[PDB]
């Protein structure tokens, strides 16, 4: 389900990171693969050339954290109307307490010693279950 | 600007909102209705320097940069029935030692 | 405005507005008006009660949207918590 058209109709783009991580934002090609593109440090804006139906999402540049583009998980590039550039507003999401913890604790302990933490085998996997964009792309091919 | 606040009196904790230009008098009728003492017997400190009622809690440095949803800003609660007692906020507990694969 | 008293395993009131704490799914479960968590510390449950706010302050919200602070001492018990939350 999710490639981008290839429209060959360009539209001006401003990657907006409105967030404290450092942003990579990823184009899905035309065969549907996550292709990253430059990061963004936090609060940073640069005005990128893209194409009209294409499809864009943004995560983490260190730990693949999933945020939010105008509210949403997915942005693509509309027409250009009066010349004006399309907003892409890149927010932190309200992750739920445990996901925020997780990231925490992932971003201070070692990917090895989370088996040697004094904590339930059930939040070892949630801790080994890092974000991944393959495995949501697959979650979110489904209704 | 909106600012969120712990007001502390002892073991009691109170987590609550107001608006930057409202008032320290307003922050002690909200104790009122929920602990049962009128404003009068109140006395609001922060970090235990008196407040004066009239004062708004932006003129009391309480901004929305300071007194943040994930981050609220403390404010000290004194009960009088002769006079005020000496305001003693009980600390929250000690976070253990970090396990070594942490550091 | 309805408020609820969570105490913790050290005997700390807290006190937070129903419409809060109903962002719990384990709270709005007990409740559906105090509270007794006699495994939650209060150093780690302070933390939650600000999560409440800031997940009803910031969820649904067009501002940009802060990080919700963990300092390493407390993640591996708040963690704890949060998963016994359904938050
Ligand atoms: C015709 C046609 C052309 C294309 C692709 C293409 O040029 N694309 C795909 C997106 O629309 C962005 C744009 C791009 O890659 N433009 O160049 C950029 C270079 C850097 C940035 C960024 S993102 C963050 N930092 C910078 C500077 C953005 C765009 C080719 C990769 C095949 O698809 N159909």
């Amino acid at each position: 389900v999710l490639r981008s058209v290839n429209s060959r109709e360009p539209s001006q783009v401003i990657f907006c990171n409105r967030s404290p991580r450092v942003v990579l934002p990823v184009w899905l090609n035309f065969d549907g693969e996550p292709q990253p593109y430059p990061t963004l440090p936090p609060g940073t804006g640069r005005r990128i050339h893209s194409y009209r139906g294409h499809l864009w999402l943004f995560r983490d540049a260190g730990t693949h954290d999933g945020l939010l583009v105008n509210q949403t998980e997915l942005f693509v590039p509309s027409l250009n109307v009066d010349g004006q550039p399309i907003f892409a507003n890149i927010t932190l999401p309200v992750y739920t307490l445990k996901e925020r913890c997780l990231q925490v604790v992932r971003s201070l302990v070692k990917p090895e010693n989370y088996r040697r933490l004094d904590i339930v085998r059930s939040l070892y996997e949630d801790l080994e279950d890092h974000p991944n964009v393959q495995k949501d792309l697959e979650r979110l091919t489904q209704e | 600007m909106d600012v969120f606040l712990m007001i502390r009196r002892h073991k009691t904790t109170i987590f609550t909102d107001a608006k930057e230009s409202s008032t320290v008098f307003e922050l002690k009728r909200i104790v009122e209705g929920i602990l049962k003492r009128p404003p009068d017997e109140q006395r609001l400190y922060k970090d235990d320097q008196l407040l004066d009622d009239g004062k708004t809690l932006g003129e009391c440095g309480f901004t929305s940069q300071t007194a943040r949803p994930q981050a609220p800003a403390t404010v000290g609660l004194a009960f009088r029935d002769d006079t005020f007692e000496a305001l003693c906020i009980e600390p929250f507990s000690s976070p253990p030692e970090l396990p070594d694969v942490m550091k | 405005m309805m408020y609820v008293k969570l105490i913790s395993s050290d005997g700390h009131e807290f006190i937070v507005k129903r419409e809060h704490a109903l962002t719990s799914g384990t709270i709005k479960a007990m409740l559906s008006n105090e509270v007794n968590f006699r495994e939650i510390p209060s150093h780690v449950l302070s933390k939650v009660c600000m999560y409440f706010t800031y997940k009803v302050r910031y969820t649904n919200s067009s501002t940009e949207i802060p990080e919700f602070p963990i300092a390493p001492e407390i993640a591996l018990e708040l963690l704890m918590a949060a998963n016994f939350l359904d938050c």
